[PDB]
């Protein structure tokens, strides 16, 4: 198997600022049982 | 007449949106409980219902629609970060669209669809082939452009306060990645590949 | 824990793009032609396949959207105007969104997505209680805010490339309107009234 | 039937200042044709 485009070092990608949440087994569990 | 640039950027913004809730649904990076079973291109996706990370996601991806419609994107990359933030894996989609010629058919569309439903269809599966280190608890998205990426800055900035930056060298290299290829189509609109890299044994 | 502002601000947003779509297609704004079917809320609606149409439509709502988290959002209206710029009828979203309290865990995203499907229902057979419209219309969207719409134009203005501007009285008032009702609802997160106001 | 939020033409709303796209007779077509 060969990549396309292999990963270099002098040409870096972007990415946004902000951060995914932090998502906890408690607000997950609300989230199943309010949001289905 | 029709701006079929903006007609591949639209189906492959869609498309990586529901990959990128799979991928964190299918490598448990977030507890499974957030997540809702729906149907994408007539096959099972798996869609969070946490709003916060719903809309990081949505505006990533909005931010990358007006790269993909100039054909100015090389790699969507998926990164899983441990809790101290280095890269665990990589779901790397490279991305090429040829010149939109010989554009007919009223096939070449559902095909398309079809053609991206195989990647849903794989992700689904991805744990039998990957590794099976301990998950990652966050994640970015890399976006990586055929010009400069510090010159696709004003670009990117789609939406208000949602800022990009140029990426760390530390949030996104690899050494010496085993590299675990998933799926490739090709077509006359858009060819794509998608690999995992996983850390090196 | 759990932001149910933004909880709402999705619902609607994403009820409020299916029904723009279907008000386009059921009033005849542009070409059947252009409308693909789709399901939303377990109904038949019908979205429009055009690249530039969908990215405005997109556009307006995630503007509105930080607007519907904070709840500052009286009416968003969709206006369609005739050849000569001119409202000829209006389809009114009235909101409000009551103090998020009583929560009630028995699936609640799925009771209002029943809520919303009766207003979609409503959408789809208001060609029978409507006058047809006159060739060559266009459509708008307008936003009413609940503090005055200038303390507002900072926060609404979302998406690069994108800018609003306040209304002229041209683009709103329709003198002495017919009022034709097609939904209300309540529920613990939202409540919701559509009518049409049309040239009497 | 009463409205909740009568005209009131002290408060105007909000709009886009562009407006949305005219779609021709002939872009209907190809939408038609290739995209649905």
């Amino acid at each position: 198997f060969i990549p396309w485009f292999p990963y270099d070092g002098s040409k870096l990608p972007l990415r946004p600022k902000r951060s995914p949440p932090v998502i906890s087994e408690e607000a997950a569990e609300d989230v199943k049982q309010y949001l289905t | 007449d029709l701006n079929f640039g903006q007609v591949v950027a639209d189906v492959l913004c869609e498309f990586l949106e529901v990959a990128v809730h799979l991928i964190l649904y299918v490598r448990e990076v977030y507890p499974v409980g957030i997540f809702q079973k729906r149907k994408k291109y007539n096959v099972p996706v798996q869609m969070s219902c946490h709003p916060e990370l719903n809309q990081y996601i949505q505006d990533t991806l909005h931010c990358v629609k007006p790269l993909l419609e100039k054909n100015d994107v090389e790699k969507v990359v998926v990164v899983i970060l441990d809790k101290e933030h280095r890269p665990v894996e990589k779901f790397v989609f490279e991305i090429t669209q040829p010149p939109l010629l010989s554009i007919s058919s009223d096939s070449l569309l559902s095909h398309v669809e079809q053609l991206l439903a195989a990647f849903i269809l794989k992700i689904s599966v991805c744990d039998a082939v990957l590794d099976h280190n301990p998950p990652g608890c966050t994640f970015t998205v890399l976006v990586h452009t055929r010009e400069a990426a510090t010159r696709n800055m004003e670009k990117i900035q789609v939406i208000k306060d949602f800022p990009w930056i140029l990426a760390d060298e530390q949030d996104v290299h690899m050494h010496d990645p085993r590299l675990i290829p998933l799926k490739t189509m090709t077509s006359d609109i858009l060819k794509m590949q998608l690999y995992v890299e996983e850390r090196a044994h």
